[PDB]
This record gives structure tokens, sequence and C-alpha cells, in this order.
């Protein structure tokens, strides 16, 4: 069951030190090499760091300035990106990867990394009310990206449209929305499950008519 | 002839050439008898030929590794073959 | 030391063939590998072709990848292109470092049109009581990604403090929202506010009232 899960990321000043993990599952961590890889909006996807499986080897990207220093912990099947002396230019999405000798054949779900001196906000949760009917939650006044909305701990996955951000005066603003009978929301109690990572706040609303 | 077997010519509607083989493919293997050089690939074709085997597992490389990807483990190049008929003066059809 | 080049956008017909180029730099091609990610819109590269031209079993068969020596390049080609290509497509190769390909973003013709359908929520009593007032406005199933948007005060022409997101794709049709950001005082005095959205000739609105 091969799983890259990716953490330790968000925000911070330029010049300044973070570090990334990839923890790894579901195959011989200690027979396959491990790899990071980022994506801007602009440049896209760009070689950053890559250990062998051994360990006896690292291999850095040339939009690094040997900044940056991969490790990897077999005990823990993890493998960690150490970044510092870090620019509003790193600010990117960055997967890690597994090699498979001539490509990558395994990707993680990214974790963002924002680069400014513009401090965490926390996002400000209001619930939206108006044989079907539509609820939503406003996570209002954010940043950095992103946040993630769940219904009832996720437990309605049927109709979850969640809209994308926008940005005005440096703070993010999105709404996410779900779809069920009159019949459900008024017996049983809907909730949103707003998170913000960066902050590290998890935030819970109760819809009310 | 005995350097080592390096494919540079691919034989044109031959076995080499239907089952998939590219120029620079270095075969250190078949079935199994060690191969290091020309020889020893010509051997043991005409072994295996009149051992009457008519399938095999050829093995070869292709390529250098990518970074960070060098001590990675991965199936060799499991490759199964026909045996060229030596009696009917078949060729597998590859050259340096 | 080499880079690849890859066309920044693509289109094709439902039905049709599409070959997405990759032209190397420097060196020649098939000496190192080539390998071909997928990207959906917010989504994990995946493989599509590795070692060249080898596919891992899993992608339809209808993906298949080449060498094309004489140009020094590698191609994909899509045959009977469906709907759900609806991706990037970046190619990678690598020798002493590792390289990508700028981004191919293929785009499918032959899309049925959809007209937008929206809801919108009035401001929080939560929100109102802090002396602000956000007006929601959700943009959902429709196609194509061309919209406009603008917001009413009594059918009143207002972009004051008016906040639009970009449409992006979620499922095979696109969807957007749109904020319009008051106080509370602002809320209460005009007794009609609109959420006009255009597309494509046919202007469908909803409308909040205090």
């Amino acid at each position: 069951e091969v799983q890259l899960v990716e953490s330790g990321g968000g925000l911070v000043q330029p010049g300044r030190s973070l570090k990334l993990s990839c923890a790894a599952s579901g195959f011989t961590f200690s027979n396959y090499g491990m790899a990071w890889v980022r994506q801007t909006p602009t440049k896209g996807l760009e070689w950053i760091a890559s250990i062998s499986a051994g360990g006896d080897k690292t291999y850095y990207g040339d939009s690094v300035k040997g900044r940056f220093s991969i490790s990897r912990d077999n005990a823990k099947t993890t493998h960690y990106l150490q970044m510092d002396s870090l620019r509003s230019e790193d600010t990117a999405t960055y997967y890690c990867a597994k090699t498979s000798r001539v490509y990558f054949d395994y990707w993680g779900q990214g974790v963002m990394v924002t680069v400014s001196s513009a401090e965490t906000t926390a996002p400000s949760v209001y619930p939206l009310a108006p044989s079907m009917v539509t609820l939503g939650c406003l996570v209002k006044g954010y940043f950095p990206e992103p946040v993630t909305v769940t219904w009832n701990s996720g437990a309605l996955s049927s109709g979850v449209h969640t809209f994308p951000a926008v940005l005005q005066s440096g703070l993010y603003t999105l709404t996410s929305s779900v779809t069920v009978p009159s019949s459900t929301w008024s017996s049983q109690a809907v909730t949103c499950n707003v998170a913000h990572p960066a902050s590290s706040t998890k935030v819970d609303k109760k819809i009310v008519p | 002839l005995k350097e080592p077997v390096v494919v540079g010519y691919v034989q044109r509607d031959s076995i080499a050439q239907k089952i998939g083989i590219k120029p620079g493919d270095k075969i250190i293997k078949i079935n199994g008898y060690e191969v290091r050089t020309w020889e020893d690939l010509r051997d043991a074709l005409i072994r295996l030929s009149l051992d009457g085997v008519k399938e095999t597992t050829l093995f070869l490389e292709r390529g250098v590794a990518m970074p960070g990807a060098e001590d990675d483990v991965v199936e060799v190049l499991h490759l199964t073959i026909k045996v060229p008929n030596v009696q009917k003066g078949e060729e597998l059809g590859i050259a340096p | 030391q080499f880079v690849l080049t890859q066309p920044n956008s693509v289109s094709t017909n439902l039905g049709s063939t599409v070959k997405l180029s990759c032209k190397r730099s420097t060196g020649n091609i098939g000496s190192n590998y080539v390998n071909w990610y997928q990207q959906h819109e917010g989504r994990s590269p995946t493989t599509m072709i590795y070692r060249d031209d080898k596919r891992p079993d899993g992608v339809p068969d209808r993906f298949s990848g080449s060498i094309d020596r004489s140009s020094n390049s590698a191609l994909l080609t899509i045959n009977n292109v469906q709907t759900e290509d609806e991706a990037d497509y970046f190619c990678h190769s690598y020798s002493s470092g590792i390289v990508f390909g700028g981004g191919t973003k293929l785009t499918v013709l032959g899309q049925p049109k959809s007209t937008p359908t929206l809801t919108v929520f009035p401001p929080s009593t939560e929100e109102l009581q802090g002396n602000k007032a956000t007006l929601v406005c959700l943009i959902s199933d429709f196609y194509p990604s061309d919209v406009e948007v603008a917001w009413k005060a009594n059918g009143a022409p207002i972009s004051q403090g008016v906040d639009t997101a970009n449409p992006t794709k979620q499922g095979n049709k696109y969807i957007a929202s749109s904020f319009l950001r008051l106080t509370a005082e602002q809320w209460r005095s005009r007794n009609s506010f609109t959420c006009q959205v255009t597309h494509e000739g046919n202007t469908v609105e909803k409308s909040l009232s205090p």
C-alpha cells in the first residue's frame, strides 16, 4: 500500500530554516531512493533534492545553492528536507517522490511552503444557510494557503463542492458547500470542519436555520 | 568478437527485432550461461539450440540510472526470446 | 545540463488523436530515458509513460510514448481522446541532473455546453455583529470557463468591494465563486442585492434581501 505523506510545511520568514518530512509506507524503504520536487504557478515542476537508496550519496538541483540538505531515517521509513536561507522564490508546492531507477513512480500529495514577512492569519469561520437544500461555510481572511473543509468529520462526501479562494489585501477567502435533503438537516445537525494547517487551527461550525 | 557484447545493428524482421531489442543493449546472460564476450553468446545460442531449448530468458542492460537512484533495486531485464534454429541457419539478428 | 520544450497549451476534439511534443535542447534523446506525467488541476502527478514507451498497467491503452530521433524529441500520442484527459502533461528526463518540461496543457473540444447553477447566501448573524457583511455567490456546474460576474444594489451597477475568483475545473464542468464585502449598516440600507452572471449569452441571476 504505497503512500507518501508530506508534513512540516506552512509559513516562514525570508532567510530562515524549515524542515519538510515525507513519511513512506507499504514498500521496502531501504530498497528505493527518495526525492523532492516543487511546483510554482509559473515554473511548473522543478526537481530539488534526491537521496540514494543506500543513502551513500545525495544530489541537489541547480536552482538551489547547496542550501538544502536531504536525509533519510529508515528506522521510521521517513526522509527529510532541511531548508536554510530561504527566499520568496522558494514559495511553491513541495512534492516528495519515490525513485525507481529511471523515474519517479510515485508522488505525495504535496505541502504548501510560503516565504513572506507577513505573519500567519487564522481564518474567521462563519456558517451559511438560506427535496434538497444547499448549505455552506465561509472561511474569511486567512494566510497562507491552504485550508481544508470536511462535513460532519467527512461523513458527507455527497455533493460537496469546495470553491477556490480569492485574494484581496493579502488575505485569502473561500467558501465550501454541501447539498443534502431537508429531512437530514432538520433532524441530524450539520457541521463543517475548517482546518488551517499553517496556523494549526481546526474550527467547527454548526449550521443553523 | 572478444569485446563486451554491445549491440550495434538490429536485423529487420528477426527475433531480436520482433521481441524488441534496441541498439546499445548489453547482453549479460542467456538462460543459464554467463555472457561476457560475443564468443560466450555464440556458444550459448548453439548449446541451447542443440539442447532443444525453444525459448529462454535473455538478460541485458539499457542506459544509466537517474541521480539518487543508483542503489535502487528493480528487476534486471527479464526478456523472454525464441532461440534461433541453428540447423536452419537462423540468426538472432545482432551485430557490433 | 539540458532542458526540455513543450507547447504551453494544446486543444483537440472528442475522438481525435493528439501528439504532445517534448524537444530536448542538447545531447542524445535516446541516451537518457524519457518519462511522462499527467496532472489534473490541483492533483499529484501520475506516471503515464516510463522507460521511453513503456506504459504501467493501469493507464488506458489509447496512451502511448515514442522517441522521434530526427527531431531529438519525445512524443506522447493519445488515440480516441476522452474528456477525462483534461489535464497537464509534463515530460521528464535526466543525465547529471533531473529535468522536467514546460507543461503541456491539453484541452478537449466537443464538450457540451452547460449554463451555470447559482447559490447565494446572506451574511452570517455572527459576522453581522462585528459590523461586517460578506455576500456569497457560488457558481457551480457550467461550461465553458468563460464567465462575467457583477453585483447589484437595487439592480444598480456596483463594483465597489467585489472579489471574483478564477473559474477552476473541479469536475468535467467548471466552478467559481464571488464575494461582495460591505459594512453591516450598508447591508441593511438597500433592501435588494443581486448576483448577475453572464455565460455565453444566457444571464442567470439570484438575489438576497435583509
